[PDB]
RNA sequence: AAUAAU
């Protein structure tokens, strides 16, 4: 009934891409979103894109323009949404955020014309002269948007043109035109590659001129010939001037004073189109589904469907009147879903499924070679996920209750096809511990490989010299009478300094030089060659490095406040402004002052800095403050602030003698309900970030792209201190302490790239992953994938065959050939030698591991490894699968591979009477739906028997059993629910949802007692439901109702329970089919119905991007809404304390209580 | 033989979801012979109606009887067809290869209506004689009445199969509850033959087309048993009225060689009119997937493609069918429409398929 | 895998419990109907059922061999009073007609017991 | 056995 939605991993694939100038006027950006995210990335120059700012929508853009408004300092961005929403945001200085201009809806009931289906997306156009703008919203309205910042806009009724435009393809805005001029690429007589012989050529090209002033659109230069297959269209700019339109086997060049040219590109037009069309020469593609722009005034770059990248120039006489085409096939990149000519240089191809890749072009000694600067981690469509146990854990941590998993995902698509091994946390490779009693803090310090380290205890302290062997020493050299409070490099990685309650030593090594004796010391940062010491009673002390001799200089301030903590910084990328040093500085009053070390002059004040604002401008019980630059070159700061058992982390940005500079906020999911608690690193294998100590450790890595990330150290619980080691035996790694002090020397594990949101590796097969499946004896996974090879023969019937001939100009059709491999979790790769090979056009339809019973364990049951292909040869020829069922063995490993001790065996393989569409067990049977029917069979020796069959439905796609019932799923009409009775061979309906829905996967959502069945749809909708018999909807329990809606932002196509860290209840988590992971908590009446109010609350009284409606995005497509939004609901945490406070009145419940059920639901949901 | 099989279609579009978000990334399939397994079932090509338009024949199906056939009706599942011939006769064809499965002894009288469930459970039917029976998936009779006294001409169920209503020769339209077999109202008023009667989907009408000139097409009540509202849309004799799944268009068929498409929310403005049926349109048949296109046919045996926004007809096979059609099923998939026909028969038509010269004698 | 991390075997389920005890399960009507796909009737293995003719389940007798080659097809009449077995159990299948009396069989996939 | 091969 009752759930909670959260977001795990946010969608991963861009799907628009422009180069703009969205921050100032003076340099422009690649601004790139995907479904629900905008990001807007830089160029540093290796050319490597850094992320400047990302933001979150409630909504799913469906386009994206620019416009340089009348009078602006910025570019608008004119996002679109779905059911006509036009969005025009823009950069906001001074709150480092999206505004909203002006938000346009246009769902009136009238303009739709009586269709409740919509499928038209909206598309978004602007004239290059920055005048207009337009919109084409349900395929026959254009909301015309007319610029001097705005006018009041105007729909035309595109139906009631001078001539009526339908099934409208692309529209443009033309080049060099007095007023507004838009192109219309429509079909006025739609047809069907597949019926052309009736309807040949069914294509036009309109131009109207938009008078804005006198609301009257005419129209000029019509053309009524096109060849019907017009994929798209792109104006060609203004010194040539026209459009080009890009047919599906051929190339057309408009303009309206002079003739046609066309050129076909492969001879699959010969009496598809009587449109006159020249023959290219040398060239032989397809212009379907393929990606363009133009490099300059004359050439314009083409990446076609398989990523190869073409260079075409249009080659023109004195007149610019196009004369000729000239392709060439430079080199071939990624399948992109967008492009944009980035610099005069450089080139942008966005895509989804698949990395999306910087590329950069130099001429050739007329003619271009494309290399590679960059590319952008994609998890791209998560077919399918099999949760498995990670192959290496270490003894250590090997005695813990909680399990510890992994999950690899089916990511990718064709050449970029792979397999994505998806964790959460962080899990050291502990080389060797060492059982120290009470110490708690430690530092590791550099005399680049850390000489010593020294140890914290009660009462003494004890150092270790790392390097060939880490042994405690016992001669002079430091203190250890006392407690040491820190102890760290100064200088330039030359010398040492440890500091004491009595004072401060400046140590050139073992030996010592000498003593400055010093309200006991309770914290010291240090910034080369500064060091600055807080006493208990909050006096500030500052040293520098005077030549070595560090040196007293009292620093002038005036202490109107007691100061509570203090950090300092050390700039290197000037972005602190009016190297420079500047002592951050937090005071009992709740003021932060950022200050100057080299003078000390104020430069930055906060009223205040414990509340939490979102966003910090210039002029509780916060216990410690660390500002530190991360990224490239130390290029963006972040600061990071411990208040009242909550960790809130300010970015950095300027803002325009006051420093010029202001700090946002940043979401967040780690909560902590003098020891330092944020430890920074500066190289820990290739990495620079900060760990946060203390009950939930987190890591905080930032790479050259710039994007901030977060990783958990959950494994080993609590973690009181920890430092960065470089050892001769253990290479870059940690050094961290457990809550039974238990010092660990670790090294991150090597085959995990932590820049993604989530540590993952990236294996690319190369070809098309399918499936995937985890073998739990022999831990080692099974993938299906699939290799494109050109059709020669057409099957038929009578069976017989066809050749495939034609001529030179001919394009083949991809067939697929299928095969399942075997990846070993040891090292990630395929095992030699064994691999199945299936037949000529059999097509893996489901493949999962399956518990059929068994004798010979002793256990029940088996777990071999069932799959079921089919024949695809047509619609003509009968459909017949396959059930393969394999069990993977252990043999003698062969000599030099001890990979290769795995290989499958075939146990049984058999044609079946039908289309094996779905697999499962069932208490130890075998349940497969062939064709209308769904069995279930008996393991033998090697043979199958059946037990019971019942008919259900046109195409059973996905099944799935608890104990006894099976969840079926059907392609259009709807779940069922079927019931195996084991006294009795019979395989009953319970029931069946009676309402026709297109279904995506089904699972299960357990509850104690009650059992709901997760479902979700086409519309990317996630609903609960349910077997009632005692109510009225219900006869008998024959319905199925639901009890739970939401509507997610994406495809979910897999699901998978795992228990939370609550008495008997299971998370469902999902992999969307854009790189998204999310989960779907069951949840108490009385928690759903407290936080439903602060739900409302969140949605009514807070102004979201780009003007947008939480509640509305998550009605279904009769609405019950009874799953909570995790992702709108974090937005409270985001609050400040007084927001927090003023809302939770507001609503009539405890800020502590509703923290208190947030907290929960991510404290249940910290797996992997 | 033939054998139109969708699981390759359905299994390629379910290979497609995964990396398509919508038909912009459809790669285009293109005319050549060589192109059989780019084919999606019309969920997947969703913007382009186009290519339901069955205009390939698969194969004629006739009974060793040879009565006309008055209504055809798809299995829920789609595992078979069933044929309402004018005997009484329950013909059923396979759902894949389209062959002769078993023939039945339903009715006495003719059959002129059949209505599968909302839910698959129950098949209503009626007969010349007025007699309504229920039966079950596996076509065993369950219970039987006269519900009218005159020939049923049809019978709709309600969006909660707990009643259906008829309509009769009689001139009225009844109002029955399902289980209790017992008349609710008469919704008397027409004052002439009723030859059509759809429930609403959702909103729980009834409307009805009328053999008489003054009210040919009425609006009703089925709780209340009032007159919502009356319309003059046809000169005389609406054949089928059908309403769009939608809940929004009413789509009238009369033999005045028209079809007319009304908005049920303005009644008094004509929405869009179909001219293009050389003679009297006796079928309709709305896409079980596409919203706005359906099928047409004629009295003349033609058999038309229409779409709701276009002013000509999409296109159809004008002489597709001998005798006069009676009406049209298309599959639940959408690929195949069965077509019933005056001349003692029925057929199937699949969508084309891309690289074929359309030389087919219903083509060119 | 499924099983090892999450096991719904120490669950008692309300949909276990319903099914267990009929739950809500109404007599069906028209005395004369079939309802195929029905589940066996857990009462009246034990005792009795109470409502012989208008259960909504099955009621079984152990006495039928020969499965209903009707029933395979889905359409036989009969059901709960069928003469023939009503179980997938291919080993009393009918003898192939056209292998007994017509020589051998046509087709390669008959399942009809041949002999 | 009620059309398994119409
Ligand atoms: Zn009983
Ligand atoms: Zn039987
Ligand atoms: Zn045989």
């Amino acid at each position: 009934m009752y759930a909670v939605y959260k977001q795990a991993h946010p969608p991963t694939g861009l799907e628009f891409s422009m180069y703009c100038n969205f921050f100032n006027n003076s340099e422009r950006n690649l601004v790139v979103a995907g479904t629900s995210q905008l990001y807007v990335y830089r160029l540093n120059r290796r050319e490597k894109l850094e992320l400047a700012a990302s933001f979150s929508f409630f909504g799913n853009v469906m386009s994206m323009a620019s416009v340089q408004l009348a009078g602006a300092k910025r570019d608008a961005l004119l996002l679109s949404f779905k059911d006509a929403k036009l969005s025009v945001v823009e950069y906001d200085p001074g709150t480092h955020d999206l505004k909203t201009l002006s938000l346009h809806y246009f769902e009136e009931p009238e303009l739709r014309d009586g269709f409740v289906q919509n499928v038209h997306t909206p598309r978004v156009r602007v004239d290059p002269d920055g005048r207009c703008a337009a919109m084409l919203v349900y395929g026959t309205r254009l909301v015309v948007l007319p610029f001097r910042s705005f006018l009041p806009s105007y729909i035309i009724d595109v139906r009631a043109l001078d001539e009526k435009l339908l099934n409208i393809i692309d529209l443009q805005f033309l080049h060099g035109y007095y007023e507004p001029t838009l192109l219309i690429l429509f079909e006025p007589n739609q047809t069907w590659p597949g019926r052309v012989a009736v309807r040949q050529d069914t294509c036009s090209i309109v131009a109207i001129s938009l008078n804005i002033t006198q609301k009257v659109h005419p129209v000029i230069w019509s053309l009524t010939s096109l060849p019907f297959d017009c994929t798209q269209a792109l104006a060609v700019p203004k010194p040539i001037g026209g459009v080009v339109v890009f047919a599906v086997n051929s190339l057309l060049y408009l303009n309206q004073s002079v003739p046609p040219y066309g050129v076909a590109l492969n001879s699959l037009t010969t009496g598809t189109t009587a449109f006159p069309l020249r023959t290219q020469e040398g060239v032989r593609i397809t212009l379907d589904c393929a990606q363009a722009t133009f490099i300059s005034y004359d050439k314009m770059v083409i990446s076609l469907k398989g990523g190869e990248i073409y260079v075409l120039t249009l080659i023109t006489d004195g007149m610019r009147s196009v004369r000729a085409f000239h392709f060439d096939k430079a080199a071939a990149s990624v399948l992109t879903t967008s492009m944009v000519t980035m610099e005069p240089g450089y080139l942008f191809l966005g895509s989804r499924l698949g990395n999306s890749l910087l590329l950069k072009y130099t001429e050739k000694l007329a003619t271009y070679s494309f290399e590679v600067c960059d590319s952008i981690l994609n998890i791209g469509p998560c077919a399918n996920a099999a949760v498995g146990e990670p192959a290496f854990l270490s003894e250590e941590f090997q005695n813990s209750p909680e399990p510890d998993l992994e999950i690899v995902v089916c990511s990718g698509h064709g050449k970029n096809g792979a397999l994505s091994v998806l964790q959460k946390s962080i899990r050291p490779q502990v080389v060797t511990t060492f059982e120290l009693p009470g110490c708690y803090d430690m530092w590791t310090v550099i005399a680049r490989r850390h000489g010593f380290l020294i140890l914290s205890r009660e009462d003494s302290t004890m150092i270790l010299q790392t390097g060939q062997e880490i042994m405690e020493l016992d001669t002079s050299g430091f203190a250890t009478q006392g407690p040491t409070v820190f102890a760290g490099n100064i200088g330039d990685n030359r010398y040492i300094v440890q500091v004491s309650p009595l004072g401060i030593r400046l140590l050139e090594g073992v030996n010592q030089l000498h003593f400055i004796p010093v309200a006991p010391i309770v914290q010291c940062a240090v910034a080369d060659p500064y060091v600055v010491i807080m006493s208990a009673e909050g006096h500030v002390t500052m040293f520098l490095l005077k030549s070595h001799r560090l040196a007293l200089h009292k620093p002038p301030l005036h202490h109107q406040s007691k100061v509570i903590t203090l950090c300092l910084y050390r700039d290197l990328s000037g972005m602190f402004t009016t190297p420079t040093h500047w002592c951050l500085l937090v005071r009992e009053n709740g003021t932060m002052e950022i200050y100057q070390l080299p003078d000390w002059r104020l430069v930055f004040l906060v009223k205040n800095f414990p509340v939490g604002q979102r966003v910090l401008v210039d002029s509780p019980l916060v216990k410690e403050v660390l500002l530190v630059a991360l990224g490239s070159r130390q290029s963006r700061p972040y600061l990071l602030v411990h208040v009242d058992q909550e960790l809130l982390i300010y970015e950095a940005f300027p803002h325009d003698g006051n420093l010029k500079v202001r700090f946002k906020k940043v979401p967040h999911n780690i909560n902590f309900r003098r020891v330092a608690r944020f430890r920074y690193f500066e190289d820990i294998y290739g990495y620079s970030g900060v760990f946060i100590c203390g009950p939930s450790p987190h890591w905080l890595l930032v790479t050259g792209r710039g994007a901030l990330r977060l990783h958990p150290m959950a494994i080993d619980g609590p973690v009181d201190s920890f430092a960065p080691f470089h050892n001769v035996n253990c290479p870059r790694g940690f050094l961290y302490f457990n809550r039974q002090g238990e010092l660990r020397i670790s090294v991150l594990p090597a085959y995990l790239s932590y820049d993604a949101p989530w540590p993952v590796r990236k294996i690319p097969l190369r070809c098309t992953a399918h499936y995937v499946a985890y073998h739990v004896e022999s831990k080692v996974y099974a993938v299906a994938t699939s290799t494109n090879t050109p059709c020669a023969r057409i099957p038929r019937m009578t069976k017989e065959f066809e050749t495939i001939e034609r001529d030179e100009r001919y394009i083949h059709p991809q067939q697929e050939a299928f095969s399942i491999q075997l990846i070993s979790p040891v090292s990630w790769e395929a095992i030699p030698n064994a691999r199945i090979e299936l037949q000529e056009w059999e097509h893996v339809t489901c493949m999962k591991t399956v518990s059929l019973r068994s004798e010979e364990t002793v256990s029940g049951l088996k777990g071999y490894v069932a799959a079921g292909t089919c024949l695809m040869q047509g619609e003509e020829v009968t459909c017949r699968g396959r059930i393969l069922i394999m069990d993977v063995i252990e043999v003698v490993p062969e000599p030099g591979q001890p990979l290769t001790k795995n290989k499958f065996k075939v146990l049984y393989e058999k044609e079946q009477k039908g289309p094996v569409t779905a697999l499962c067990h069932c208490n130890g049977h075998l349940v497969s739906a062939i064709g209308q029917k769904i069995f279930l069979w008996s393991l033998r020796a090697s043979e199958l028997t059946g037990m019971a069959f019942i008919d259900t439905q046109l195409y059973i796609h996905q099944m799935i059993s608890v104990k006894n019932f099976i969840l079926a799923a059907d392609v259009m009409k709807s779940i069922s629910l079927l019931r195996y009775q084991e006294e009795s061979k019979t395989l009953s309906l319970v029931s069946r949802d009676a309402k026709p829905l297109e279904v995506y996967s089904v699972d299960f959502m357990v509850d104690n007692a009650q059992l709901g069945f997760l479902v979700s749809d086409r519309d990317r909708n996630l609903m609960v439901y349910m077997y009632l018999p005692e109510a009225k909807e219900s006869f008998g329990g024959m319905r199925l109702l639901r009890r739970a809606d939401f509507h997610v932002g994406a495809h979910v196509n897999t699901f998978w329970r795992t228990p939370c860290r609550w008495e008997n209840k299971h998370i469902t988590w999902f992999a969307t089919l854009d790189g998204g992971i999310g989960l779907l908590l069951p949840m108490q009446e009385k928690t759903y119905r407290r936080l439903l109010m602060l739900q409302n609350a969140l949605t009514t009284m807070l102004p979201h991007h780009a003007g947008l409606n939480p509640r509305a995005f998550r009605m279904l497509h009769n609405a019950v809404r009874n799953v909570l939004d995790g992702e709108l609901l974090n937005r409270y945490l985001y609050l400040s304390t007084m927001e927090r406070s003023e809302l939770a009145k507001k609503i009539g419940t405890t800020p502590d209580i509703i923290l208190d059920d947030l907290l929960e639901t991510d404290r249940v949901t910290a797996h992997f | 033989r033939k054998t139109i099989d969708y699981n390759p279609s359905v299994i390629k579009y379910l290979e497609n979801r995964i990396w398509q978000r919508d038909q912009r990334d459809m790669r285009a399939i293109q005319p050549d012979a060589g192109y059989y397994n780019d084919l999606v079932p019309p969920i997947g090509m969703l913007n382009n109606p186009m290519n339901a338009v069955t205009t390939k024949f698969v194969r004629t199906s006739t009974n060793k009887v040879k009565c006309p056939v008055f209504v055809v009706r798809w299995t829920p599942e789609g595992r078979r067809l069933v044929t309402g011939a004018s005997s009484g006769e329950f013909t059923l064809w396979n759902g894949l290869t389209f062959n002769f499965e078993t023939i039945l002894q339903a009715h006495d009288s003719p059959v002129r209506a059949m209505t599968w469930s909302h839910n698959d459970m129950w098949m209503l039917t009626a007969d010349h004689g007025g007699y309504v029976k229920y039966w079950q998936s596996n076509m065993n009779n369950v219970k039987m009445f006269q519900a009218h006294k005159e020939a049923i001409r049809e019978a709709s169920f309600s969006p909660t199969d707990n009643k259906f209503a008829t309509c009769s020769d009689d001139g009225t339209v009844r109002i029955w509850d399902f289980l209790r077999c017992h008349e609710e109202r008469i919704l008397r008023g027409h004052g002439a033959d009723v030859k059509c009667v759809d429930w609403h989907p959702t909103k729980g009408l009834v409307v009805s087309g009328s053999k008489d000139s003054q009210q040919p097409i009425k609006f009703w009540d089925p709780k209340t048993g009032q007159s919502l509202a009356t319309l003059h849309a046809h000169k005389n004799t609406v054949m089928e009225v059908k309403l769009n799944l939608n809940g929004n268009w009413l789509l009238t068929a009369s033999r005045d060689h028209l079809c007319k498409l009304f908005d049920i929310r303005n009644l008094k403005e004509e929405l869009q009119v179909f001219r293009g049926h050389k003679k009297e349109a006796t079928a309709v048949a709305w896409h079980p997937v596409h919203e706005g296109l359906f099928a047409s046919g004629g009295s003349d045996g033609s058999l038309l493609f229409w779409h709701v926004g276009v002013e000509k007809e999409v296109g159809g096979m004008e002489m597709a069918h001998e005798g006069m059609i009676w009406s049209l099923a298309w599959h639940p998939l959408g690929h195949i429409l069965c077509s019933g026909s005056n001349d003692h028969t029925s057929k199937f038509w699949t969508r084309n398929r891309p690289g074929d010269k359309m030389r087919d004698r219903y083509n060119l | 895998m499924q099983e090892i991390i999450a096991s719904v075997d120490h669950i008692k389920f309300d949909l276990e419990i319903a099914v267990e005890q009929q739950l809500g399960a109404q007599p069906l009507p028209f005395p004369g109907m079939d309802k195929s796909g029905a589940a066996v009737c857990e009462f009246f293995l034990k005792a009795a059922c109470g409502k012989g003719g208008m259960c909504p389940f099955r009621h079984i007798s152990g006495e039928k061999t020969v499965v209903c080659k009707h029933w395979l097809r889905g359409l036989c009449k009969k059901g709960d009073q069928c003469e023939f077995l009503h179980e997938y159990d291919m080993t009393k299948m009918p003898e192939c007609y056209f292998y007994s009396k017509f020589g051998e069989c046509s087709n390669k996939e008959c399942p009809f017991l041949h002999i």
